[PDB]
RNA sequence: UUAAUUAACUAUUCCAAAAGUUAAUAACUUAACAUGGACUAGCAAUUUCGGUU
RNA sequence: CACGCUUACAUCAGUAACUAAUAAUAUACUGAUAAUUAACAACCAAUAAACCAAAACAACACUAAAACGUUUAUUAAUUA
RNA sequence: GUUUAAAAGAACCAACUCAUCUAUGUGGCAAAAUAGUGAGAAGACUUGUAGGUAGAGGUGAAAAGCCUAACGAGCCUGGU
RNA sequence: ACCAAAGCUAGCUCAACAUACUAAACAAAUACAAAAAUACACCAAAAUAAAAUAAAACAUUCACCUAACAUUAAAGUAUAGGAGAUAGAAAUUUUUAUCCUGACGC
């Protein structure tokens, strides 16, 4: 006895089946689509060929990513991408010695980031590399906007994203009800990110949360038999009464 | 040692635990100790009377039976409300906004015996 | 699984609650301090070691209380005594003659005249004497008095400079803190308990204290008579 | 932010398949350090008249630490993008005729 | 002074919100469709529930204010 | 209501009457209704174990038919 | 353990990172956390005890 | 009596054989039928305050400082 | 129970707790017993119920003892 | 002559197809000490794979070792290896549907 479909494709059958298919198109390929994230800790390289120092000969060099680990804790804060970088080492730096595993930890800083389309500071975790991609995004919301989900990594991260990006679909008022000129001066400088709301509230929302979430737009009491059967009742009565 | 095939009963435990059987509860302690019952939790078993009643739990074995119908819900509405529905309808005093006199109840809560939530126990 | 604490008592209480003893044992289960524990049933008894504390927030100022009566406590090795004032009773740290039916004054004015120092008076340092003996000090001003509490240990004011007093410890080191920390003047009671002679190896069984260990272990660098200079003056005062 | 590399190397995989990866591929050495290298300056383009930097409407360049902290909180200074430097630029075009 | 409280054996402070709370304007998705918890969904806050009809035995107790024979200058019995 | 309990299966769980909400019941509140990660090991063991019945149970059924065949050769 | 390789953790110290302070590029401090690289010791991790006699 | 085993307990019938370390027969096997009835026991108030002062015939004491409790005000569905 | 102003980590000696010596037993009554004979027996005491400390460890009045009949470090499964 | 021996069946194993993969039973009770109807909450957790083998030892290393891309070749090639044991590609090539499935398996 074998399986006629592997234990690979059980995931994808899954969606395609159940609830997981009624769930909106466009997130369903934003959840298939697999970007690779941008290198944070390995340095890749330009070509896709070398030529081999000792043998002189033309080889094809392929980056090989190399496994990171978030802990639950980076999903709180914006770590810009990192976390704990789990491995082995050679101590002395000679292979000959003996081989300890090791584990790399980003630094951590308890910073304060304002947001302007929210207007909000929020106490956020983020590191050194947090801070470098936000003054070379030149912007906090700016960067989030730019980074996808691939290089975000945070829950925290994709709900920013999610929820400006709704308010930019909404145009709400609550942002300054006190200067409406303020308000469109903030809301003009962000136009190129500009998503419809189909869409803008399926961005930064994980698996079960979307099923949830299509779970409470679908459930619906059940209508009673007697409105169906009054309703043939009244279809039969106007058929007998147009045939006559 | 100890057995696990056989139920975890009242009588393969100490004093200090005292399982019920399944009976279901009548009431609660009352303030000195004492349990204090309450008459609405009993079942007040309601009974008629068959004084007057000309039925035997058996039948007559020449009395022919009949053929297997399952009662649905289609019929039942087709003996009850389909000819009200189709007079009032000939009439011209039909009303899609109010079918409360037909029968039909917008919600359970505002009767005893509710449907859904069956308070009723049979 | 893990212990929980019995010091679940947010308000105060004169009479004595019940408290249960672990030998050693953290809120884990290990053996986390060998030597505790096969104690005798012991109550604890609340101490109020805030001195200068009012009754009422409307009338701050010094107040006069009367001792009731001094007894024992077993949790520490001073004697305790009942002390009432206005309406409300609390355990403190009687001093040495410290008897019952007498007069204990609590102040926190300070004057530039020095007040006579008593026993059962609590004044703030600057207000002291220069030469005087006293216990029960503080660390912060309002903060309590972590320090010296054992019977017979007192330590001694040596020198007030700068609005800032400074005291040597029965460890015969020097504790600069503010002129408004409170403490008790005088020595502590029961000042004949390290003379005391335990007859018995019972005794330590009752007080709680198991026997050491019988793993013979070879004495490393740490023994010695080792003649180390004296620490310096450990200063609570955040200077700006 | 710390920077690794494999010692042993990987054999390659060209048909998008991902690569197989082995128990010695785990060690890892520290081919670089991000934070000590030296620090770069991050250039701002004043909105107020600071003391130290300069008058409104200048480019400087000041420490990251300055200016996270001080310029762009307190909203002395925005960032020197092309879309925030075209303000200013037709600013002082409108300036230096009236 | 010193409080007589015991930080382990006090009732523990509420955990913190999700970040999903500090979003303005957005909903948060919870498990309060399901009646049951689920990993991965936001806390959901709920409304301090009320007892429409009042039980006698299962309800909180009345303040000392709130009786009539509250009085302000008090009474040494 | 269909709930996922901890053993991975799907089970018809019936409700009943409280007098509080479901989110102030201690007895209710600490019942677990989902997966763990640990728990689709078993319940893909559960699933090879249910299809090799099957399979050996449709093995049988064909041997049986052949064996019937073979011994009455009407046709 | 005075054997050969040297981990993780805990107490030292130093440097880098971060928070900052002064003046006309320069000097200085680190409450609780807290990362990476070096230093001193415990806790210790793996391995072995050449052959003819 | 508490803890633990659940019918091995009681009546009738049989033991050629199965269990008793052997016979007789039978509380220890077989088949059938019935059984332990609550007053004893289990579960069977909180919310704040007044409450320092040992049990040892406890008069009153020693040190190793000692388990075991009432009253007051508001709420404890009220009905074999 | 007796001596004792004593409930003195006092003394004789019961229930009780250990196991000094000898004799049977060594596939025995027993995978540690019986008989005779011993020490403690108001305390560093025995014991009922219930909870915790879990093996790179727990615990230990150090025997390198005990951790469900084999502990120089338990048992089961997996690598096998 | 006792004790005794013999049946051919229950059924399994290997695969191909395959709906597309936690069967049926779920009246009431079932994570209080499971099958106990019934009261003011609490709910959740991750942190590399190790060695037993080989190198006649053993420290760097030792295919798989419960992670998908399959097949014919390149090829056991370049390369990685106390340069020892061993490990090991890629670029680039081939693969035409269905039924004909039962058993030189007990
Ligand atoms: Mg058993
Ligand atoms: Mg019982
Ligand atoms: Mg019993
Ligand atoms: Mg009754
Ligand atoms: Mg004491
Ligand atoms: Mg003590
Ligand atoms: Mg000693
Ligand atoms: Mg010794
Ligand atoms: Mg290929
Ligand atoms: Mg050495
Ligand atoms: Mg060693
Ligand atoms: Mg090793
Ligand atoms: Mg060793
Ligand atoms: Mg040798
Ligand atoms: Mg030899
Ligand atoms: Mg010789
Ligand atoms: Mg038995
Ligand atoms: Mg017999
Ligand atoms: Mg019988
Ligand atoms: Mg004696
Ligand atoms: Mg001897
Ligand atoms: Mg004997
Ligand atoms: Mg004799
Ligand atoms: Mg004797
Ligand atoms: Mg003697
Ligand atoms: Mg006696
Ligand atoms: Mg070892
Ligand atoms: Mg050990
Ligand atoms: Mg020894
Ligand atoms: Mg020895
Ligand atoms: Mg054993
Ligand atoms: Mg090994
Ligand atoms: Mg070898
Ligand atoms: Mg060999
Ligand atoms: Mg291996
Ligand atoms: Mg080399
Ligand atoms: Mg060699």
């Amino acid at each position: 006895p074998l399986h006629k479909v592997p234990v690979g494709l059980w995931k994808q059958l899954r969606l395609w089946e159940g609830i997981y298919s009624r769930l909106p198109r466009h997130y369903l390929r934003s959840l298939e689509e697999a970007r690779t994230p941008t290198p944070v800790h390995y340095r890749p390289h330009g070509a896709k060929f070398k030529i081999n120092p000792k043998n002189w000969q033309r080889e094809r060099v392929e980056d090989v990513p190399i496994p990171v680990h978030y802990p639950p804790e980076s999903q709180l804060g914006l770590w810009g991408g990192e976390g704990w970088v789990l491995g082995h080492r050679y101590v002395n730096n000679d292979k000959l010695s003996k081989r300890v595993r090791k584990v790399w930890k980003p630094q951590l800083f308890q910073r304060e980031l304002y947001s302007e389309i929210l207007d909000k500071r929020f106490t956020v975790t983020v590191t050194m590399r947090t801070l470098d991609l936000i003054d070379q995004a030149c912007g906090f919301d700016f960067y989030i906007l730019k980074t996808p989900k691939e290089d975000l990594c945070s829950k925290f991260g994709m709900d920013l994203k999610r929820g400006m990006l709704l308010r930019l679909a909404r145009q709400d008022p609550q942002l300054h009800p006190d200067d409406p000129a303020r308000r469109a001066a903030i809301y003009d400088r962000y136009k190129a990110f500009v998503i419809p709301e189909a869409e803008a509230e399926w961005v930064g929302l994980t698996l079960d949360e979307a099923v949830e979430k299509q779970r409470l737009l679908e459930e619906k009491d059940p209508i009673p038999l007697f409105k169906i059967f009054v309703e043939e009742l009244l279809g039969q009565l106007q058929q007998q009464a147009l045939s006559e | 040692g100890a057995d696990r095939m056989s139920k975890w009963t009242s009588k393969r435990g100490p004093r200090t635990f005292c399982k019920g059987r399944g009976a279901k509860g009548t009431g609660f302690h009352g303030r000195d100790g004492k349990f204090v019952q309450i008459k609405e939790m009993i079942p007040e078993l309601v009974v008629p009377e068959l004084a007057g009643f000309k039925l035997k739990p058996y039948v007559n074995y020449r009395a022919p039976e009949g053929t297997d119908t399952p009662l649905t819900a289609k019929q039942l509405f087709l003996e009850t409300a389909a000819p009200a529905i189709e007079k009032d309808f000939k009439a011209g005093t039909f009303d899609p906004e109010h079918l409360e006199k037909y029968g039909f109840e917008p919600t359970q809560e505002g009767k005893l015996f509710q449907l859904y939530p069956k308070n009723f126990p049979r | 699984a893990t212990s929980v604490s019995w010091k679940s008592r947010t308000k105060y209480t004169v009479m004595p609650v019940k408290m249960r003893k672990s030998g050693g044992r953290n809120h884990t289960g290990q053996i986390q301090v060998h030597g505790i524990g096969g104690g005798h049933k012991q109550r604890y008894r609340m101490i109020d070691f805030l001195r200068f504390r009012p009754e009422h927030e409307s009338k701050p100022g010094p107040f006069e209380e009367k001792v009731i009566a001094v007894r024992y406590d077993p949790c520490r090795s001073a004697d305790i005594a009942l002390v009432a004032g206005g309406n409300r009773k609390r355990w403190i740290i009687a001093t040495e003659n410290m008897k019952a039916g007498d007069t204990v004054l609590n102040s926190d004015h300070i004057g530039r005249m020095a007040v006579a120092a008593r026993e059962g008076d609590a004044h703030p340092l600057g207000a002291l004497p220069v030469g005087t003996l006293i216990n029960n000090v503080e660390s912060e001003p309002g903060r309590g008095a972590q320090y010296i509490r054992a019977a017979g240990t007192c330590g001694v004011l040596l020198r007030k400079v700068n609005g800032t007093a400074i005291i040597q410890l029965p460890s015969k080191r020097q504790m600069q803190v503010l002129e408004t920390c409170i403490a008790t003047v005088g020595r502590v009671s029961n000042v004949d308990h390290n003379k005391r002679v335990i007859g018995k190896a019972g005794r330590n069984r009752w007080l709680g204290k198991r026997p050491n260990s019988g793993l013979w272990q070879r004495k490393g660098g740490w023994a010695g008579r080792k003649i180390r200079p004296l620490p310096p003056m450990k200063s609570y005062v955040k200077l700006p | 932010t710390v920077i690794v590399e494999r010692w042993w190397k990987v054999p390659l995989a060209g048909e998008g398949r991902k690569p197989r990866l082995h128990r010695r591929h785990r060690v890892y050495k520290l081919v670089e350090d991000t934070k000590h290298r030296p620090k770069d300056n991050l250039e701002l383009v004043l909105t107020q008249s600071v003391e130290e930097l300069g008058v409104r409407g200048d480019l400087v360049s000041v420490k990251k630490s300055v200016g996270r902290n001080r310029l762009l909180p307190q909203g002395l200074a925005v960032y020197a993008s092309p879309e925030n430097k075209k303000l200013f630029e037709e600013e002082k075009l409108l300036r230096q005729e009236g | 002074a010193y409080e007589w409280g015991v930080r382990s054996t006090r009732k523990p402070e509420p955990p913190p919100l999700d970040r999903v709370y500090e979003i303005p304007g957005l909903e948060p998705i919870t498990y309060a469709g399901k009646m049951h918890f689920m990993p991965g969904l936001a806390r959901p806050v709920f409304p301090p529930w009320d007892p429409g009809w009042t039980h006698p035995k299962f309800r909180r107790l009345p303040p000392l204010h709130e009786h009539p024979l509250y009085k302000d200058q008090a009474c040494y019995v | 209501a269909w709930r996922r309990d901890i053993f991975g299966r799907i089970i018809w769980h019936k409700f009943k009457q409280w007098p509080i909400p479901w989110y102030l019941n201690k007895k209710y509140n600490r019942k677990r209704f989902f997966a763990m990660p640990y728990v689709e090991r078993f319940v893909r063991m559960r699933i090879e174990k249910q299809a090799r019945i099957k399979a050996r149970k449709r093995s049988l059924e064909r041997k049986k038919e052949k064996f019937l065949q073979e011994k009455f050769p009407h046709l």
